[PDB]
């Protein structure tokens, strides 16, 4: 249901979105780098691996609709095959 | 759009726990 150009697309995305919980742990007014990794790579495969719960507000927002993006990917992929 | 909309939170959350 996929064309070559949109793994190599959405793959980039999860590590490029990833990188900027870090950025958002290191200037608070409690998450690793590692673990940030883990939580972002975690919620688009709907895996157990781990706890990655961020603090701060603007950590947390970003997080508020990044599982969504996982509903909306994954949604599409059933139509796909019915279709 | 969300992302964008992220670092003005974070600026208004930094900026007003300043003062």
């Amino acid at each position: 249901p996929f064309q070559s150009t949109l793994w190599l697309l959405v793959g980039l995305s999860v590590h490029v979105v990833a990188v900027m919980l870090y950025l958002l742990d290191r200037f608070s007014p409690a998450l690793t780098l590692s673990s940030a990794m883990w939580f972002s790579w975690g919620v688009l495969l709907n895996s157990g691996i781990g706890e990655g719960a961020p603090r701060s507000f603007s950590a947390r927002i970003l997080g508020m609709v990044w599982a969504g993006f996982a509903m909306i990917i994954v949604a599409s992929y059933t139509a796909n095959l019915a279709a | 759009a969300a992302m964008a909309l992220s670092l003005i939170t974070f600026i208004s959350e930094h900026l007003f726990y300043w003062q």
